[PDB]
Protein backbone atom coordinates (compact mmCIF):
# COMPACT_ATOMS: atom_id res chain seq x y z
CA UNK A 1 0.00 0.00 0.00
CA UNK A 2 2.76 2.85 1.23
CA UNK A 3 5.05 1.21 -1.44
CA UNK A 4 4.51 3.54 -4.87
CA UNK A 5 6.11 4.94 -7.70
CA UNK A 6 4.08 7.82 -9.19
CA UNK A 7 4.90 9.49 -12.46
CA UNK A 8 3.43 13.04 -12.65
CA UNK A 9 5.31 14.17 -16.37
CA UNK A 10 5.37 12.31 -19.12
CA UNK A 11 6.60 11.74 -22.58
CA UNK A 12 8.23 8.52 -23.16
CA UNK A 13 7.35 5.35 -24.91
CA UNK A 14 6.24 2.91 -21.95
CA UNK A 15 9.33 -0.11 -21.75
CA UNK A 16 11.60 2.67 -21.77
CA UNK A 17 10.52 4.22 -18.68
CA UNK A 18 10.01 0.66 -17.12
CA UNK A 19 13.78 0.21 -17.84
CA UNK A 20 14.31 3.63 -16.66
CA UNK A 21 12.49 2.60 -13.49
CA UNK A 22 14.27 -0.28 -13.12
CA UNK A 23 18.03 1.30 -13.57
CA UNK A 24 17.24 4.11 -11.24
CA UNK A 25 16.50 1.28 -8.68
CA UNK A 26 19.66 -0.44 -9.42
CA UNK A 27 21.40 3.20 -8.84
CA UNK A 28 20.06 3.85 -5.53
CA UNK A 29 21.20 0.41 -4.69
CA UNK A 30 24.53 0.87 -5.88
CA UNK A 31 24.99 4.35 -4.62
CA UNK A 32 24.30 7.24 -2.17
CA UNK A 33 25.08 10.72 -3.11
CA UNK A 34 23.24 12.21 -6.11
CA UNK A 35 26.10 13.27 -8.15
CA UNK A 36 27.28 9.70 -8.49
CA UNK A 37 23.80 8.21 -8.75
CA UNK A 38 23.03 11.44 -12.03
CA UNK A 39 26.47 10.15 -13.56
CA UNK A 40 25.44 6.32 -13.26
CA UNK A 41 22.05 6.94 -15.20
CA UNK A 42 23.51 9.09 -17.59
CA UNK A 43 26.41 6.64 -18.53
CA UNK A 44 23.58 4.02 -18.61
CA UNK A 45 21.12 5.76 -21.12
CA UNK A 46 24.04 7.21 -23.39
CA UNK A 47 25.05 3.52 -23.55
CA UNK A 48 21.58 1.85 -24.22
CA UNK A 49 20.60 4.67 -26.39
CA UNK A 50 22.29 7.18 -28.47
CA UNK A 51 23.74 10.36 -27.42
CA UNK A 52 23.32 12.91 -25.88
CA UNK A 53 20.82 12.45 -23.11
CA UNK A 54 21.09 14.92 -19.22
CA UNK A 55 19.61 14.22 -16.00
CA UNK A 56 18.70 15.97 -12.63
CA UNK A 57 18.25 14.80 -9.77
CA UNK A 58 17.09 16.12 -6.21
CA UNK A 59 14.42 17.20 -3.78
CA UNK A 60 14.23 20.69 -4.14
CA UNK A 61 14.33 22.65 -7.30
CA UNK A 62 12.55 24.10 -10.58
CA UNK A 63 13.39 23.75 -13.76
CA UNK A 64 12.45 25.21 -17.43
CA UNK A 65 14.56 22.87 -20.00
CA UNK A 66 13.28 21.82 -23.64
CA UNK A 67 13.62 18.59 -25.32
CA UNK A 68 12.70 16.94 -28.37
CA UNK A 69 9.56 14.43 -28.82
CA UNK A 70 9.47 11.06 -27.12
CA UNK A 71 12.32 12.00 -24.70
CA UNK A 72 11.25 13.22 -21.28
CA UNK A 73 10.09 11.51 -18.12
CA UNK A 74 9.92 12.85 -14.22
CA UNK A 75 8.58 10.99 -11.53
CA UNK A 76 8.55 10.23 -7.60
CA UNK A 77 9.68 6.88 -5.79
CA UNK A 78 11.33 6.38 -2.69
CA UNK A 79 13.09 9.39 -1.62
CA UNK A 80 14.37 11.86 -4.17
CA UNK A 81 13.24 12.80 -7.35
CA UNK A 82 14.33 12.43 -11.07
CA UNK A 83 13.99 14.54 -13.92
CA UNK A 84 15.24 13.20 -17.33
CA UNK A 85 15.50 14.75 -20.71
CA UNK A 86 17.53 13.93 -23.57
CA UNK A 87 18.63 16.95 -25.65
CA UNK B 1 -3.55 -39.81 -54.16
CA UNK B 2 -4.75 -37.45 -50.98
CA UNK B 3 -1.65 -37.76 -49.14
CA UNK B 4 -0.05 -36.05 -52.08
CA UNK B 5 -2.38 -33.74 -52.44
CA UNK B 6 -2.65 -32.72 -48.78
CA UNK B 7 1.40 -33.21 -49.29
CA UNK B 8 1.69 -30.23 -52.04
CA UNK B 9 -1.09 -28.51 -49.95
CA UNK B 10 1.33 -28.31 -46.77
CA UNK B 11 4.48 -27.32 -48.89
CA UNK B 12 2.21 -24.53 -51.08
CA UNK B 13 0.98 -23.15 -47.45
CA UNK B 14 4.36 -24.01 -45.27
CA UNK B 15 5.28 -26.35 -42.91
CA UNK B 16 5.19 -23.74 -40.17
CA UNK B 17 2.02 -22.28 -41.05
CA UNK B 18 0.76 -26.47 -41.15
CA UNK B 19 1.46 -26.86 -37.63
CA UNK B 20 0.53 -23.72 -36.60
CA UNK B 21 -2.58 -24.08 -37.99
CA UNK B 22 -2.96 -27.71 -36.43
CA UNK B 23 -2.84 -25.69 -33.12
CA UNK B 24 -5.72 -23.70 -33.78
CA UNK B 25 -8.71 -23.45 -32.88
CA UNK B 26 -12.10 -21.80 -33.13
CA UNK B 27 -11.94 -18.71 -30.92
CA UNK B 28 -9.48 -17.40 -33.44
CA UNK B 29 -9.80 -15.44 -36.22
CA UNK B 30 -11.38 -16.73 -39.35
CA UNK B 31 -8.92 -18.43 -41.91
CA UNK B 32 -8.51 -16.93 -45.38
CA UNK B 33 -9.14 -19.22 -48.28
CA UNK B 34 -5.95 -21.49 -48.56
CA UNK B 35 -5.77 -22.92 -44.98
CA UNK B 36 -9.61 -23.43 -45.52
CA UNK B 37 -9.50 -25.63 -48.16
CA UNK B 38 -6.25 -27.31 -46.43
CA UNK B 39 -8.08 -28.20 -43.39
CA UNK B 40 -11.31 -29.54 -45.59
CA UNK B 41 -8.29 -31.90 -47.14
CA UNK B 42 -6.69 -32.50 -43.93
CA UNK B 43 -10.43 -33.44 -42.03
CA UNK B 44 -11.16 -35.05 -45.27
CA UNK B 45 -8.59 -37.64 -45.36
CA UNK B 46 -8.56 -38.35 -41.12
CA UNK B 47 -11.84 -37.65 -39.94
CA UNK B 48 -10.32 -35.35 -37.63
CA UNK B 49 -18.24 -30.65 -37.47
CA UNK B 50 -20.60 -29.46 -40.83
CA UNK B 51 -21.47 -26.15 -41.63
CA UNK B 52 -23.13 -24.43 -45.02
CA UNK B 53 -23.97 -20.67 -45.45
CA UNK B 54 -25.31 -20.83 -49.13
CA UNK B 55 -27.92 -23.45 -48.39
CA UNK B 56 -29.05 -21.36 -45.66
CA UNK B 57 -29.16 -18.18 -47.76
CA UNK B 58 -30.68 -20.05 -50.81
CA UNK B 59 -33.42 -21.39 -48.32
CA UNK B 60 -33.91 -17.82 -47.18
CA UNK B 61 -34.55 -16.30 -50.82
CA UNK B 62 -36.98 -18.54 -52.51
CA UNK B 63 -40.07 -16.74 -50.71
CA UNK B 64 -39.37 -14.12 -52.56
CA UNK B 65 -40.74 -12.55 -55.73
CA UNK B 66 -42.20 -14.70 -58.17
CA UNK B 67 -43.87 -15.03 -61.22
CA UNK B 68 -46.44 -12.76 -62.21
CA UNK B 69 -48.37 -12.40 -65.82
CA UNK B 70 -47.65 -9.51 -68.27
CA UNK B 71 -45.62 -7.36 -66.34
CA UNK B 72 -43.17 -5.09 -68.12
CA UNK B 73 -40.36 -5.03 -66.32
CA UNK B 74 -37.58 -8.18 -65.45
CA UNK B 75 -39.33 -9.25 -62.13
CA UNK B 76 -37.80 -12.68 -61.56
CA UNK B 77 -35.18 -15.56 -62.03
CA UNK B 78 -33.23 -14.32 -65.16
CA UNK B 79 -30.26 -15.73 -66.54
CA UNK B 80 -26.56 -14.15 -67.11
CA UNK B 81 -27.69 -10.31 -68.40
CA UNK B 82 -24.85 -7.35 -69.96
CA UNK B 83 -25.68 -3.99 -67.97
CA UNK B 84 -23.48 -2.73 -70.80
CA UNK B 85 -23.28 -3.17 -74.70
CA UNK B 86 -19.09 -2.86 -73.81
CA UNK B 87 -19.60 -5.77 -72.05
CA UNK B 88 -18.09 -5.01 -69.49
CA UNK B 89 -20.23 -5.95 -66.81
CA UNK B 90 -22.13 -9.01 -66.08
CA UNK B 91 -24.46 -9.81 -63.49
CA UNK B 92 -26.87 -13.54 -62.93
CA UNK B 93 -30.04 -13.15 -60.17
CA UNK B 94 -33.52 -12.53 -59.66
CA UNK B 95 -35.20 -9.12 -60.08
CA UNK B 96 -38.05 -7.02 -58.41
CA UNK B 97 -39.56 -3.99 -60.36
CA UNK B 98 -36.44 -3.54 -62.93
CA UNK B 99 -34.05 -3.59 -60.47
CA UNK B 100 -31.89 -6.30 -58.32
CA UNK B 101 -34.17 -7.79 -55.66
CA UNK B 102 -32.43 -10.86 -54.66
CA UNK B 103 -29.86 -12.75 -54.71
CA UNK B 104 -27.25 -12.69 -57.44
CA UNK B 105 -24.11 -12.73 -58.66
CA UNK B 106 -22.48 -9.80 -59.67
CA UNK B 107 -18.61 -9.17 -61.90
CA UNK B 108 -17.04 -6.15 -62.17
CA UNK B 109 -14.11 -5.91 -64.23
CA UNK B 110 -11.87 -5.75 -60.67
CA UNK B 111 -14.63 -6.93 -58.40
CA UNK B 112 -17.11 -9.82 -57.94
CA UNK B 113 -19.71 -10.15 -55.42
CA UNK B 114 -22.38 -12.82 -54.35
CA UNK B 115 -25.47 -12.07 -52.25
CA UNK B 116 -28.95 -10.65 -51.89
CA UNK B 117 -29.81 -7.34 -53.19
CA UNK B 118 -32.80 -5.25 -52.50
CA UNK B 119 -33.90 -2.06 -54.77
CA UNK B 120 -30.99 -2.25 -56.99
CA UNK B 121 -28.42 -2.28 -53.86
CA UNK B 122 -26.51 -4.61 -51.48
CA UNK B 123 -29.54 -5.61 -48.66
CA UNK B 124 -28.65 -8.90 -47.52
CA UNK B 125 -25.32 -11.05 -46.66
CA UNK B 126 -22.58 -11.24 -48.92
CA UNK B 127 -19.07 -12.37 -50.01
CA UNK B 128 -16.67 -9.90 -51.76
CA UNK B 129 -13.70 -10.66 -53.97
CA UNK B 130 -11.02 -8.69 -55.50
CA UNK B 131 -8.31 -8.84 -57.72
CA UNK B 132 -5.06 -6.27 -59.27
CA UNK B 133 -5.79 -6.85 -63.12
CA UNK B 134 -7.65 -9.51 -65.36
CA UNK B 135 -4.58 -11.89 -65.44
CA UNK B 136 -4.36 -11.94 -61.30
CA UNK B 137 -6.42 -14.51 -59.86
CA UNK B 138 -9.54 -13.37 -57.05
CA UNK B 139 -8.39 -12.37 -54.23
CA UNK B 140 -11.33 -12.82 -50.63
CA UNK B 141 -12.31 -9.50 -48.75
CA UNK B 142 -14.83 -9.26 -47.12
CA UNK B 143 -17.78 -11.10 -45.20
CA UNK B 144 -21.15 -9.70 -43.81
CA UNK B 145 -23.97 -7.81 -43.76
CA UNK B 146 -25.58 -5.35 -46.40
CA UNK B 147 -27.62 -1.82 -46.22
CA UNK B 148 -28.10 0.41 -48.97
CA UNK B 149 -24.83 -0.75 -50.69
CA UNK B 150 -22.59 0.14 -47.54
CA UNK B 151 -21.54 -2.06 -44.64
CA UNK B 152 -24.49 -1.92 -42.10
CA UNK B 153 -23.89 -5.51 -39.89
CA UNK B 154 -21.75 -7.50 -38.39
CA UNK B 155 -18.86 -8.83 -40.39
CA UNK B 156 -15.62 -9.72 -41.52
CA UNK B 157 -12.75 -8.33 -43.33
CA UNK B 158 -9.49 -9.27 -44.26
CA UNK B 159 -7.54 -6.15 -44.80
CA UNK B 160 -5.06 -5.57 -47.98
CA UNK B 161 -2.15 -5.01 -45.36
CA UNK B 162 -2.21 -8.15 -43.99
CA UNK B 163 -4.93 -7.55 -40.93
CA UNK B 164 -7.93 -9.57 -40.00
CA UNK B 165 -11.31 -7.92 -38.64
CA UNK B 166 -13.78 -8.92 -36.49
CA UNK B 167 -16.97 -6.26 -35.50
CA UNK B 168 -20.08 -4.16 -36.28
CA UNK B 169 -19.76 -1.89 -39.09
CA UNK B 170 -21.99 0.72 -40.17
CA UNK B 171 -21.86 3.07 -43.15
CA UNK B 172 -19.67 0.95 -44.34
CA UNK B 173 -17.05 2.00 -41.40
CA UNK B 174 -16.33 0.26 -38.30
CA UNK B 175 -18.43 0.90 -35.73
CA UNK B 176 -19.34 -1.35 -32.77
CA UNK B 177 -17.98 -3.91 -30.36
CA UNK B 178 -15.08 -5.47 -32.47
CA UNK B 179 -11.94 -7.84 -32.11
CA UNK B 180 -8.98 -6.85 -34.33
CA UNK B 181 -5.95 -9.17 -34.87
CA UNK B 182 -3.02 -7.24 -35.82
CA UNK B 183 -0.33 -9.06 -38.62
CA UNK B 184 2.41 -9.30 -35.99
CA UNK B 185 0.44 -11.11 -33.82
CA UNK B 186 -1.12 -8.52 -31.70
CA UNK B 187 -4.96 -8.84 -30.47
CA UNK B 188 -7.07 -5.59 -29.87
CA UNK B 189 -10.56 -6.23 -28.45
CA UNK B 190 -12.70 -2.95 -28.21
CA UNK B 191 -14.83 -0.56 -29.55
CA UNK B 192 -14.93 1.44 -32.68
CA UNK B 193 -16.23 4.20 -34.34
CA UNK B 194 -15.01 5.99 -37.47
CA UNK B 195 -12.68 3.45 -38.43
CA UNK B 196 -10.64 4.13 -35.38
CA UNK B 197 -10.63 2.74 -31.28
CA UNK B 198 -13.33 5.24 -30.37
CA UNK B 199 -14.11 3.46 -27.44
CA UNK B 200 -13.06 1.29 -24.60
CA UNK B 201 -10.74 -1.58 -25.21
CA UNK B 202 -8.42 -4.00 -24.46
CA UNK B 203 -4.72 -4.47 -25.89
CA UNK B 204 -2.29 -7.83 -25.87
CA UNK B 205 0.75 -7.87 -27.24
CA UNK B 206 2.92 -10.96 -28.20
CA UNK B 207 5.54 -10.57 -25.38
CA UNK B 208 2.29 -11.52 -23.37
CA UNK B 209 2.01 -7.70 -22.14
CA UNK B 210 -1.65 -6.63 -21.90
CA UNK B 211 -3.56 -3.80 -21.87
CA UNK B 212 -6.93 -2.17 -20.55
CA UNK B 213 -7.64 1.43 -21.66
CA UNK B 214 -9.87 3.79 -22.94
CA UNK B 215 -8.83 4.94 -26.95
CA UNK B 216 -9.55 7.93 -29.02
CA UNK B 217 -9.11 9.64 -32.26
CA UNK B 218 -6.97 6.28 -33.09
CA UNK B 219 -4.41 6.84 -30.15
CA UNK B 220 -4.82 5.61 -26.27
CA UNK B 221 -6.57 8.03 -24.58
CA UNK B 222 -7.98 7.87 -20.92
CA UNK B 223 -7.81 6.59 -17.57
CA UNK B 224 -6.51 2.71 -17.80
CA UNK B 225 -4.12 0.03 -16.29
CA UNK B 226 -1.13 -1.50 -17.98
CA UNK B 227 0.55 -4.78 -16.72
CA UNK B 228 4.04 -5.46 -17.94
CA UNK B 229 3.41 -9.24 -17.05
CA UNK B 230 7.09 -10.52 -17.31
CA UNK B 231 8.59 -8.03 -15.13
CA UNK B 232 5.18 -8.42 -12.72
CA UNK B 233 4.40 -4.20 -12.25
CA UNK B 234 1.58 -2.56 -13.77
CA UNK B 235 0.87 0.76 -13.97
CA UNK B 236 -2.12 3.03 -13.81
CA UNK B 237 -2.40 6.40 -15.27
CA UNK B 238 -4.12 8.82 -17.88
CA UNK B 239 -3.34 8.92 -21.58
CA UNK B 240 -3.91 11.90 -24.41
CA UNK B 241 -2.88 11.78 -27.62
CA UNK B 242 -0.58 8.80 -27.68
CA UNK B 243 1.34 8.98 -24.53
CA UNK B 244 0.26 9.16 -21.15
CA UNK B 245 1.50 11.97 -18.86
CA UNK B 246 0.46 10.99 -15.46
CA UNK B 247 0.47 7.50 -13.58
CA UNK B 248 1.24 5.53 -10.41
CA UNK B 249 3.43 2.31 -11.18
CA UNK B 250 2.91 -1.08 -8.81
CA UNK B 251 4.03 -4.43 -8.24
CA UNK B 252 2.01 -7.54 -8.38
CA UNK B 253 1.06 -9.09 -5.16
CA UNK B 254 2.43 -12.20 -5.93
CA UNK B 255 5.56 -11.07 -6.24
CA UNK B 256 8.11 -12.45 -3.68
CA UNK B 257 11.78 -12.61 -5.82
CA UNK B 258 14.73 -10.23 -6.13
CA UNK B 259 14.94 -11.82 -9.32
CA UNK B 260 13.13 -10.32 -12.36
CA UNK B 261 12.36 -6.19 -11.39
CA UNK B 262 13.62 -5.10 -8.48
CA UNK B 263 11.10 -4.14 -5.77
CA UNK B 264 10.15 -0.53 -5.63
CA UNK B 265 10.91 1.45 -1.67
CA UNK B 266 8.50 1.78 0.65
CA UNK B 267 8.43 5.68 0.50
CA UNK B 268 6.30 8.02 -1.77
CA UNK B 269 4.67 11.49 -1.59
CA UNK B 270 2.87 13.25 0.83
CA UNK B 271 -0.88 13.25 -0.08
CA UNK B 272 -0.04 11.98 -3.78
CA UNK B 273 -3.93 11.92 -4.74
CA UNK B 274 -3.87 14.98 -4.92
CA UNK B 275 -1.19 15.65 -7.08
CA UNK B 276 -1.94 13.15 -9.42
CA UNK B 277 -5.77 14.88 -9.25
CA UNK B 278 -4.57 18.14 -9.96
CA UNK B 279 -2.72 17.00 -13.39
CA UNK B 280 -5.56 14.70 -15.06
CA UNK B 281 -7.48 18.02 -14.08
CA UNK B 282 -4.99 19.96 -16.34
CA UNK B 283 -5.33 17.19 -19.09
CA UNK B 284 -8.89 17.05 -19.22
CA UNK B 285 -9.27 20.76 -19.76
CA UNK B 286 -6.32 21.18 -22.38
CA UNK B 287 -8.33 18.19 -23.61
CA UNK B 288 -11.65 19.85 -23.82
CA UNK B 289 -9.88 23.31 -25.35
CA UNK B 290 -8.04 21.14 -28.19
CA UNK B 291 -11.74 18.84 -28.85
CA UNK B 292 -14.47 20.14 -27.67
CA UNK B 293 -17.61 17.80 -27.11
CA UNK B 294 -15.34 14.36 -27.24
CA UNK B 295 -16.76 11.58 -25.02
CA UNK B 296 -14.68 8.82 -24.14
CA UNK B 297 -17.52 7.08 -22.24
CA UNK B 298 -19.68 7.56 -24.87
CA UNK B 299 -21.62 4.06 -23.81
CA UNK B 300 -19.61 2.19 -21.36
CA UNK B 301 -18.97 4.17 -17.86
CA UNK B 302 -15.69 3.49 -16.01
CA UNK B 303 -18.03 2.57 -12.68
CA UNK B 304 -19.33 -0.39 -14.27
CA UNK B 305 -15.94 -2.48 -14.57
CA UNK B 306 -12.99 -1.05 -12.34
Amino acid sequence: TDRKAIIKNADMPEDMQSDAVEVALQALEKFNIEKDIAAYIKKEFDKKYQPTWHCIVGRNFGSYVTHETHSFLYFYFGQVAILLFKS
Amino acid sequence: LLLKELRRQEELLGAEAVAELYGSDANGCPLNEAEEKLLQIYRKLHGFPAVDPEAAIIERCKTRAQRLHGKVDTHGMRKRIFLTPRKTESYEGQWEDGKFGGFGELLKKLSKYRGEFRNGLREGEGTLWLRKDVKSPWVRVYRGEWLAGKRDGVGISWEENGDVYEGGWSGGKRDGFGRLFFANGDIYKGEFRDDQHYGRGILRLTSGDWYDGYWALGLREGPGLWCYTQKQQYFVGEWSKGICKCGTMLDMPDKTTNENSRFIPRLGLLRCDEVLELEQLKLRDRRAQEYPEMNVEWRTPLVSAP
